[PDB]
């Protein structure tokens, strides 16, 4: 019956605060000390802090003080998490979990070190996109030729070869985001060697969001 | 701080592996209050163990943790499909903080191990005419999907302007990711080579490009 219900994902902007919240049932609210936990790219879980509901005393993780501000409405069993100044390292799923066990005071702390009960996260995007279209670059040569579709938002992106002619040995990857917050990806296509040259290759890109249909040849 | 967990671990069902997480006198090794977590793809964390060995409700027997030194170590015997899953470790710290590990994925073989195929692009001329500089590293065909990826600029490790993928299950379930790094042509211009090192069940792939 323990459950967290979290508000739901978010784009923001660098430079905006993330505000999300956690809706406690199911128990004893004033009981039980609260966590936040994100899941950031090319790093594991992050612990980021717990608050108290009983005096909203929290604890931050080293990395957040001064940028965390973790709050609770007793009168609506509701958890709040804000974090100042975003930049592309708090893209991440945001999660809310319940400790283990309530606090003994002086006592007995071992049940605040355990996350037991969890949010179902809010996946949390930091990008300052705004609408664009992607660059294509081609990407020179069995042989391997490809096209580089660079520094588009939003998803997503449709990638065909010689007018939709050419499917076998056709591999288009999911994209990647960088730290700018826009997404490129590659289209790669494995072709018999000897019919290089002999054979011209194009890749046909499009982009709705943008309204870009780009033709990109490669030599 | 970041406990150190090894990168993956593999096993076919039926089978028992074992997940490391070694930390400091500090935390994994001064106190009692080590927890494990298991995350599906896409998935919640959900708890496996805590105070180092203990099951909470629902977790069967075949799941069991230890510790050694600074060394705690999560056990799966009997493994089945739906314990594939990264794994987490964690721990209390002095002065209440907690860490965690940086994860392991757990992968259940079924069918057989596939090398990663490795591409990797240099810069076009024109993208370097647009002054700007990106290699390509793409990754295709590997199982299971766990695999890490190192850039080298020359003989040096480079860490700066890397973005890498999550590998994403192709049609035939075996798994495709791509790396990028991002340079300045200055940069790109100024070394003799770069280099994208694909590490996959314990062999790492390595493919070269040269400015010149």
């Amino acid at each position: 019956q323990v459950q967290l219900m979290q508000s739901g994902a978010q784009l923001r902007d660098p430079g905006d605060s993330l505000k999300i919240s956690c809706k406690a049932s199911g128990y004893n609210f004033i009981d039980y000390h609260i966590h936040w936990v994100r899941l950031a790219p090319g790093r594991g879980l992050e612990w980021m802090g717990w608050i108290d509901p009983v005096g909203g005393i929290t604890k931050y993780a080293g990395q957040f003080q001064g940028r965390l501000s973790l709050t609770r409405d007793t009168s609506t069993n509701t958890l709040f998490l804000e974090l100042s100044r975003l930049t592309a390292g708090d893209t991440a799923v945001y999660f809310c979990a319940r400790s283990m066990r309530p606090v003994d005071h002086g006592i007995d702390y071992s049940g605040l070190f355990v996350f037991h009960f969890w949010g179902r996260g809010s996946d949390v995007l930091v990008s300052s996109a705004s609408t664009k279209g992607p660059s294509v670059f081609p990407l020179a040569p069995t042989a391997a030729l490809g096209c580089l579709v660079k520094d588009y938002f939003p998803e997503p992106v449709t990638v065909s070869w010689n007018s939709g002619a050419l499917t076998s040995g056709v591999h288009t990857f999911p994209a990647v985001l960088q730290s700018s917050g826009l997404y490129s990806l590659s289209s790669v296509v494995t072709v018999p060697s000897s019919s290089l040259g002999t054979q011209t290759y194009i890749c046909n890109v499009n982009h709705k969001p943008s309204n870009t249909k780009v033709d990109k040849k490669v030599e | 701080s970041v406990l150190t967990q090894p990168a993956s671990v593999s096993a076919s069902p039926g089978q028992s592996i074992t997940v490391s997480c070694t930390g400091s006198r500090n935390d994994v090794g001064g106190y009692d209050f080590v927890s494990w977590y298991q995350r599906h793809p896409g998935g919640v964390p959900k708890l496996i163990i805590y105070e180092i060995s203990k099951r909470p409700s629902g977790i069967p027997q075949r799941f069991s943790g230890s510790r050694s030194g600074n060394t705690a170590s999560l056990t799966i015997s009997g493994l089945q499909d739906d314990d594939e899953a990264d794994y987490y470790c964690c721990s209390y710290a002095s002065y209440d903080r907690l860490i965690f590990g940086g994860g392991t994925r757990v992968s259940v073989l079924r069918q057989p191990k596939a090398a990663p195929s490795v591409t990797l692009f240099p810069p076009s001329s024109e993208e370097l005419q647009a002054n700007k500089a990106t290699l390509v590293c793409l990754i295709s065909d590997f199982y299971p999907g766990a695999v890490t990826v190192a850039w080298k600029a020359d003989g040096s490790p480079v860490k700066a302007g890397v973005e890498t993928t999550k590998p994403s299950k192709q049609s035939n379930n075996k798994y495709a990711a791509s790396s990028y790094l991002s340079l300045t042509p200055e940069q790109w211009k100024s070394h003799r080579s770069y280099s994208c090192q694909v590490t996959h069940e314990g062999s790492t792939v390595e493919k070269t490009v040269a400015p010149t």
